[PDB]
Parts: C-alpha cells; structure tokens; sequence
C-alpha cells in the first residue's frame, strides 16, 4: 500500500527500511517517534504525513444541504425502525436510529424484555411498515430466553399490527430469522461481540443487535476498589458496539439496571442506571422505563411509563403504556 | 579552513595544509608544528605569527576583575514589576542580565503577572518590550484595562502601546528565528541609542518544547539545549532581562511539586518563582500565593501573599 | 553566528557537516556548493535541500484594533456573551466540558447556525466547518435552529424598519445557511488527525470559513491506548496545530471534552479528563453542570474576564436564556 503514494524513491527506501506497512500504522506514530525511527528531516516528514492523509480521507467535500437534501443517499439520518406501536413511534417521532446505542433501564417488571421481543419481531416486517427485512441478533447474559412469550408473540402477530395487509403477514416467517446466543462472563462476552457479531452482520442475516443485560456480567466481578479495569473494558466493548453498528447501520439496543441514589440530572427520583458515567458517554439515546407499584396500585392496573432521558434530537417527555396478551401497547392521547 | 579572513594567507598554502586536516582551525592550532615544516615545507617564523594572529582573532581575552565592577555600576539596572509584594519578594524588581521563570499550575498567574509588569516597563519606564506569544495567551483588552489602571491620557496610552511588540511562534523553529533576528538587529544597531529593547517576554516555553519530548530521541533535548544557550546568551551578552514561564508537574515516586522539562532544564534559569492557589477559605479571585524557589541572592523557601486582581 | 543545529536539516547531513567541521550558518554562503559537496560527499539535490531551507530561515496598536474590527460570535446567551466579553473570540481555542445531557452538541449547532450571521446584525458572516466523531449530528436539529434563527432576525428587523436590514436577510435563507456547514466525520483518531492535516489547504480555498468545530475530542483517545505517553505527545502536538491554525486563518475553534471522576478519601468529584497537561492546552475553558433542575455555565479559566456563573436552558428554539 505504501508504494501507492506518489514519492521519490529516497523517502519509500526510508521507509522501507524503517518496517512501515500502510498509511494507518504512519499516521499512527508521532513526529519525534517518526524522526527517531525512520531518520528524516521535519519536511520531508510533513510531506509524507499530507500525502497518506490526503489518501486514506480522499478529497470529497460535503455539506448539510447535501445531508438533508438527498434521503436516499443517507439512510442514516432520515431511515428509523419502528417500535410496533403508533403511540411509541410517535414518542420517538419515528423510531429507533440505525447509528448509534440505544438504552433501556428499569427496575424488574418494567417491561424490557417484552418491548425486545416486540422489537426483535417487528425488525424483519417490510420497508413500508418500518421493518428492515433482516433478522435479529439476540443476547442473554442473565437467564433463559422467554420462548413461550415469543411463541405468544409470533401467534398474536396478525392481532397486534393490524395496519399492515393480512395477505402479507404469513409469508413472514418471523422464529427462523432470529438468533439466539447466551453467554456467563465478561471475557466470554468480549469474545463474543468481537467475533461472532461480525460474521453474523457482514452475510446480511441480522441488522438488529439486542443485548439483554450488559450490567449483570459486570456487577459480579469488579467490586468498588476495581474502577479502572472496569472503565477499561466497558470503553472497549463501547467502542466496538459503535463502530459496528456505524459499519452495518445496525442498531444497536442495550437493556440495563438500576441501582439506588443514596449532579448527573438525577436528584428527583430514587433510581439511576447502573453502570455509570463511564458507560453513560458511549450512548446516543437514553429511555427510562418505569412502574410506579408503591402508589396508584389500590386502582387495580400497574401504571407503566416510558421517559425519554436525553437524546440530540428528542427533547425530555414520556407517554404511558401497557402489556397485554398480544405484546406492548401504547396508551393514545398521553404524551407529556 | 576560509579564504580572505586574514591576511598573510596565500592560495597555495591553504591547499598545501591538506596533508593533516581539513575541519576547523583546531588542526592548525591545536597540532605539533614543528613537523609540519617538513611534512609539507613551511616556513617556521611565518607559521607561528599566523597561528598567533589567528588565534588573536578567533578567541577571547579575559577582563579584570576591577574593571568589570566598574563598568556594572554604570550599565546594569533593575526593573520594578510593579507589584509591591513581588517586589519586596525579589528585592524591589528583577535584575537585567540574568534569567527570570516564573512556574505554576494552569490559569494560576503566569499569563496576567508577565502582561503587568510589560505594562509597567512600557508606561513606569518608557521602553521597548518584546512579547512571544506562543500559546495564544495575549489579549490586548488586558494590556488596554491595565494601562486605564494605570493613567488616564489616551495619547500617553497609544505612546505606551506602540513600544510593545508581539511575535507568534508555534513551534521552536520560528522561535529560534525570531530570536535570531533580535540578535542579529541588536548587535548591529549597538551604534544607535534609541529604540533598543531591554525586556523580551516568552509567554510559554512548554507549549513548543513538549511536543518534542517523549520515547528515545535525542534531537528534542538538544533543541531545548540549544534554545536554552541562546536565551542565556541573549540575557548575559547583551545585557537584558528575559522572564520565561513553564508548567509544573506532580511527581509520582515522592508525590512533590517539580518543575517540568526535567533535570536538563532545572539547571537553565537563575532565579525561580513559584505560584498556588490558596485552596479552601480565601480561594478564587486573585488572593494566591507566591513563593520564592530559587535564587542567586537570597535563602529559598520562603513565602508570600500576593493578589493578581487588584492591578 | 547560527548554529546547524537551529536549523531544520537532516540527521545525516548535519552528522557529515560536523564531520567536516562546519558549525555556522555564515560560513556556508560563501562556499560554492560543488566545492562542499565534494569535500563532505553530498549529492547536488540535498545540497540544494540544504542550501534553500537556510535560506528559508504588529504592534499592539495593530492587534488592539484588529480585535475590534472582528466581533465575537454571539450564542444567543445574553448573560454568557456577557461573561465571556461578546461571545466566542476568534483567533483563540475554546474548550467545552459536561455530564451526558448538559448540552454541548446543542452549543455546538447554536454556533455552527449563529456564525453565519449577517453583520448588519452584529455577526461575522462565515462558514462553519463540523467534525463529527461520535455521530451525533442530526441535521433535523440544526434545521430547528436555523428555523428559529430565522424568525428571530425577521422580527428584530422589522420591528427596527431599516432599509439594510432587509436587503441583508433576503439572502439569509434556510437553504443558503444550509449549504454553508461542511461535515467530516472521523472514526478512529488517525482519522482525525489525517482530516486536521487536510484542514489547512481546505480552508486555504474556502477562505470565508470563520469557524471549525470538534465535537468529541475524548472519545477517539480513551479507548484502546495503552501508551499514555504517545497519547500525551498526540495531544500537545494536535494542540499545537490547532492553535497554529486558528491563529494563521482567524479562526474560532471549540472543543468538547467529556468529565471523569476523581475519588480522593471517600468523596469523589467530577473533573475533566485527558489528564492535567491538556489543561493548558485550552484558551478558554468552560463547564457545564447540573444544579437540582438548573443548568450552570461556570468560566473556568480566561485570561481576559473574571469567574462567573450563568444560568441557560435549551428550548425547541435552541440555546436560550434563563
Ligand atoms: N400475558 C402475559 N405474558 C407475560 N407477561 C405478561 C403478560 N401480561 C402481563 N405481563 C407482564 O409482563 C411483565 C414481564 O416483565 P419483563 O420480563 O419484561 O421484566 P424486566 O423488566 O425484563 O425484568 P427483569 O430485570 O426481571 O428481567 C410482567 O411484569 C407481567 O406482569
Ligand atoms: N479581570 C481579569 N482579567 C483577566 N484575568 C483575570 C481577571 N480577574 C481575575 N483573573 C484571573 O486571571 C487568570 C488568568 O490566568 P493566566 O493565563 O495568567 O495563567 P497561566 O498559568 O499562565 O495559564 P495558562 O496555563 O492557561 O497559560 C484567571 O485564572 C483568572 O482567574
Ligand atoms: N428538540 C428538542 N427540544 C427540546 N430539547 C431538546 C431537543 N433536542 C434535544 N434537547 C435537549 O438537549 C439536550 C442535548 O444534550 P447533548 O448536547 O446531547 O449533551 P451531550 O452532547 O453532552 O451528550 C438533551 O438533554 C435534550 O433534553
Ligand atoms: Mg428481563
Ligand atoms: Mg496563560
Ligand atoms: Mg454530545
């Protein structure tokens, strides 16, 4: 690859001589580090580090008018995936965006894993009605997979989205395109989102990433004196997660817990996501599912809500929801 | 060896000389010249009056103790920085000839005590001042607000203003030129009694030195090195004050204060100022602390309360 | 008298010149190169080299009245034009911290909209060039801005009824404020330090950009890098350039920063990250915070005004007052 660049032969020696292998490795190193190693003078050096810039990036120039303009070009920032529900996609004023983390906390009996198996359902329906018409990719770090409530699911499927043609819904076969894994340690789940994850997304069989608790691996190990290798990992797997997910504009959705509040936004309000700042840096949208059991319980109904935290683009509101037999509903006329 | 720098030289004798060496002077001063006469044939009375001669010309001569004194107490001087506890801190101003450091954490006091005492010695003294300005850290609404502190005649102002000169270097390269360049027009100008500069400021000297530091190289520390010589020769050849700032690091072994650029830069400047914060009751505004690390002159460690919000 | 060694010269070259015993610059304009390359055996094209890099090598009145003659860039903040003396300077390095949620990217858009003000209306009439390292840019967002922009100057025009005024926001279109916001995205920090390469030549062309943002600075440098004295000299040398550059094209130039926690004893306090020597780094630096449901703009460091703290919010009309 080096020979590539348009140089005279004296700086390709050097850099032969020097064990160069490609422009990332060059503009991996320093200006004092390249002057020890490959012995050049400062503009030669300046010269060889604007000619392999100006090749890895190109030379192309683009504008906003050009992002908002053109929607076929740039999937990204106008294509969104449907949560199933009118009242949920109207609260997300579209759905879910292919780039970036996605975040799901709350304490037990929220309603998580229902709104994943519901998502993991309707990611495979056609363009038209939201879907992507690709599998999904499903993680369990905690227990068992729900299979009678996804059986229930797939059966209900025809009663639950009703604004789609019935004459289309059978020719979706919804259990064979949904991949199951399960893993029970931190390394075993690097391992696995570094080398499995991949080989799945480039075939095309998933665009749809699920993770069903990435807290429980962690809340084990690491005690509070063990801050710096956790920050380390999680920063890794971060990192990973997001270069995939911009690499197959995949979503990526991540469920997470809670713990209790005994300056982060948080000052009305007894519980906060696990993991910490840390891991709240690498997201893109943060959603709060919450059930409010201690009061409005004598009514006879569980009072469900799902607030939005924070997001570039979604200012902070919440609308009320509930689970039935078919999947999750959205209560009409609630949003704040 | 060079053609036409001093007389007696012939064309032929140069090439001649090639039988030892070639370099440098050295060979013809620093060699056993009595075989040369036969190595290559000279004459013995005329290789001895050029060596002598060259010699003369290419070397210094020592000055008497006595006249050295005298002519220090006609030519050196001392410049108030125009606070009052710095003063009293540094024997009432710093002294021309030698070099001043003042060292501190970020935003601490470096940047505002440099452009207060330029203020003083372009407006208290009416001279010229230099200003290098490497990082970015000079806004002349500052200088403007502090000379408004000072008087109030916009002329007397703009006459203050226009003897203070400003230079942007990003990296040691157009440092060095710059500094260069002051040198050069300084000792050409030596005719002339006007217009001189007498204060030059380096408002960082960490901002270009540490991009080169770090790993294995060589080529850093001798650029450190060399930048170091030429501001201590500017300082004590010419007769002029230079006051430089540096950041400060925390040690990790022993967990103490040190100045950063290490052990081969601890031993460039002559005279150390150090500034903190005062931390819990009296924190923020100007109320700091400002301390004495090293001098030629007066007993280190001591301590002094200073302000940089009342000026 | 200079020195070879003040001199950007090759290693091997200036081992072979004090071989032959060359140890100033003066010295060697009086020597015809055939002669000296055959004495110290050096080819004719690194002489050449040699001989024309040594070649190679503003009052305050000036600057006082090239301050004023450029404005700032207002924020649309009347407290925080106020602490900060205007607005964002230009020709100086602004460095923005906060917790997820404060507002950065928002700030970020706000100035990337306002910069393309008219300066009928107090602005700067520039360009604006984004890099984008996490993917946050939504450009739904920034058409709510500019929207909101655009109603903001109409109404003040009109209630004021000049004649300029008009004629200056005719042009002032969401399209044309649209085309005049380049976007570069960067993944890992090759990437971006290859586009800061490129950036200097680019602006060279496009020589109306007043304005380059960086938004996430952290987040290419605190993962999978071990050497933290690589990643301390990447810094310096990119906060070199940066400066260099913002100052040689008169440029504002923002930065954001992300917060960390220090744990001392048994309390712990939010502090930004990427070390301590990057706190020099920054001209300016702010903070963001969370105060019961308040957002707080704290000015750290300025060598120019004194500490504050403003009180803003975010609104759908964008960043905005109280
Ligand atoms: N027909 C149904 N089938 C299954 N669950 C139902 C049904 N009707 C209502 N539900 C409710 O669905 C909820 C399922 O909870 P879910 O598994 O989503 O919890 P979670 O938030 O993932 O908690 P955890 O941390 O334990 O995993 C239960 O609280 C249950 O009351
Ligand atoms: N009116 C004022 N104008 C300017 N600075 C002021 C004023 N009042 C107080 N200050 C203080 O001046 C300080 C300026 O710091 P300064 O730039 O001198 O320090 P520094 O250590 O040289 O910084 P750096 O490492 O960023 O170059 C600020 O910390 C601020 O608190
Ligand atoms: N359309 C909108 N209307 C109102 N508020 C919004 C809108 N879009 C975003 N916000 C608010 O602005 C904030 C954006 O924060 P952000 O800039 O993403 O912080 P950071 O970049 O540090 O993560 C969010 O907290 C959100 O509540
Ligand atoms: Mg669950
Ligand atoms: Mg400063
Ligand atoms: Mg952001």
């Amino acid at each position: 690859d080096l020979d590539l660049l348009d140089l005279n032969p004296r700086i390709i020696a050097a850099i032969k001589k020097a064990k160069l292998k490609s422009v990332k490795e060059v503009l991996h190193f320093s200006g004092p580090d390249l002057k020890r190693l490959t012995n050049l003078s400062s503009p030669e050096v300046w010269h060889l580090l604007r000619t392999a810039s100006l090749h890895l990036r190109g030379s192309s120039i683009l504008t906003a008018l050009q992002l908002h303009q053109q929607k076929e070009r740039f999937p990204t920032q106008h294509q969104r995936l449907s949560l199933g529900c009118p009242v949920l996609d109207a609260l997300l004023r579209g759905g879910l965006p292919l780039d970036g983390i996605t975040e799901l906390a709350g304490r037990s009996s929220a309603g998580k894993t229902q709104l994943a198996l519901q998502l993991c359902l309707a990611v495979q329906f056609p363009r038209q009605h939201g879907g992507l018409e690709a599998g999904a990719v499903y993680i369990c770090t905690e227990d068992a997979f729900p299979h009678k409530r996804l059986q229930q699911l797939m059966a209900q499927q025809p009663r639950l989205r009703t604004d789609v043609p019935g004459e289309l819904l059978q020719k979706l076969r919804f259990g064979s395109q949904i991949f199951i894994e399960h893993v029970a340690d931190v390394d075993t789940l690097l391992e696995c989102v570094n080398k499995k994850v991949p080989v799945l997304l480039s075939r095309g069989m998933a665009r749809l990433v699920v993770i069903d608790s990435v807290a429980a691996p962690f809340r084990c190990e690491f005690d509070s004196q063990a801050s710096a290798p956790r920050a380390r990992h999680l920063q890794s797997l971060g990192a990973t997660l997001r270069e995939l997910s911009s690499a197959f504009q995949s979503p990526v959705l991540c469920i997470n817990q809670v713990t209790e509040a005994m300056p982060l936004g948080f000052w009305d309000e007894r519980v906060s996501p696990a993991l910490g700042i840390t891991w709240a840096n690498q997201l893109l949208v943060r959603l709060l599912a919450d059930r409010l059991r201690e009061e409005e319980a004598a009514l006879g109904c569980p009072a469900r809500t799902l607030r939005v935290l924070s997001a570039p683009h979604l200012p902070p509101s919440s609308c009320s929801y509930t689970i039935s037999a078919e999947g999750v509903r959205g209560t009409p006329g609630t949003q704040s | 060896l060079r053609v036409g720098l001093c007389p007696g030289l012939t064309e032929e004798m140069i090439q001649l000389l090639r039988s030892h060496r070639i370099k440098t002077v050295v060979d013809l001063v620093s060699a056993d010249l009595e075989e040369v006469a036969q190595k290559c044939g000279l004459s013995y009375k005329a290789l001895v009056a050029l060596r002598r001669v060259l010699l003369a010309q290419f070397s210094a001569f020592p000055v008497n103790g006595a006249d050295l004194y005298e002519e220090l107490k006609t030519s050196t001087a001392i410049l108030s920085t125009g606070i009052g506890s710095l003063d009293k801190l540094l024997d009432a101003g710093l002294y021309t000839g030698e070099v001043t450091e003042i060292v501190g954490g970020p935003g601490s006091g470096k940047t505002q005590v440099c452009l207060c005492m330029a203020a003083n010695v372009a407006h208290g003294l009416q001279q010229n001042v230099l200003y290098v300005d490497s990082n970015g850290g000079l806004t002349a609404s500052r200088l403007l607000q502090l000379l408004q502190a000072k008087t109030q005649d916009e002329e007397e102002q703009a006459e203050a203003l226009r003897r203070i000169q400003v230079v942007h270097a990003f990296d040691i390269f157009q440092m060095l030129d710059v500094l260069q360049e002051l040198r050069g027009t300084v000792a050409q100008q030596v005719t002339g009694s006007s217009g001189t500069v007498k204060v030059v400021v380096v408002d960082s000297v960490t901002a270009v030195v540490s991009p080169l530091l770090g790993g294995q190289q060589r080529e850093g520390l001798a650029l450190m090195m060399q930048l170091a010589r030429e501001l201590k020769t500017l300082a004590r050849d010419l007769g002029m004050a230079v006051v430089v700032t540096n950041h400060i690091t925390r040690d990790r072994d022993s967990g103490r204060l040190k100045p950063a650029l290490g052990r081969s830069w601890s031993f460039v400047p002559s005279t150390r100022i150090l500034l903190d914060t005062i931390e819990g009751a009296g924190a923020s505004g100007g109320r700091r602390m400002a301390c004495l690390a090293k001098s030629s002159r007066q007993p280190t460690g001591f301590q002094e309360m200073v302000d940089i919000g009342t000026w | 008298q200079r020195d070879l060694v003040s001199f950007p010269l090759s290693p091997a070259v200036r081992v072979k010149l004090v071989s032959a015993g060359f140890q100033t610059a003066e010295e060697l304009l009086e020597v015809k190169p055939s002669e000296l390359s055959k004495e110290v055996g050096i080819s004719k094209a690194e002489a050449l080299e040699t001989l024309q890099i040594i070649r190679r090598e503003c009052t305050a009145l000036e600057l006082l009245e090239q301050e004023h003659t450029q404005g700032f860039i207002i924020t649309f903040c009347s407290a925080l034009d106020d602490i900060l003396g205007g607005g964002v300077p230009l020709m100086k390095t602004t460095e923005i911290c906060g917790a997820p949620g404060v507002g950065k990217t928002q700030l970020c858009m706000q100035l990337a909209v306002d910069v393309q003000i008219p300066e009928c209306f107090g602005g700067v009439a520039g360009e604006a060039v984004f890099i984008d390292t996490e993917g946050s840019f939504m450009v739904d967002r920034v058409v709510d801005l500019a929207t909101a922009c655009i109603q903001h100057l109409q109404l003040i025009a009109e209630k004021h009824k000049g004649e300029e005024h008009r004629k200056a926001l005719e042009d002032f279109t969401l399209d044309n404020i649209l085309s005049h916001i380049y976007y570069f995205r960067c993944r890992d920090y090759t990437e971006l330090l290859a586009q800061v390469y490129l950036l200097p030549d680019f602006l060279s062309e496009h020589s109306k950009v007043r304005l380059v943002i960086v938004d996430g600075i952290a987040f290419p440098f605190r993962h999978d890098l071990d050497d933290l004295s690589l990643r301390t000299r990447l810094l310096n040398g990119l906060a070199q350039q940066m400066i260099s550059l913002a100052n040689n094209h008169r440029l504002a130039v923002i930065l954001t920063n992300q917060m960390t926690t220090k744990i001392d004893r048994n309390q712990a306090l939010l502090v930004p990250a990427l070390g301590e020597s990057w706190g020099h780094a920054a001209t300016i630096r702010l903070i963001f915070h969370w105060d019961r449901k308040q957002r707080l703009a704290t000015l750290y460091k300025s060598p120019s005004q004194k500490e504050c703290t403003v009180l803003f919010q975010i609104k759908p009309q964008g960043f905005r007052d109280t």
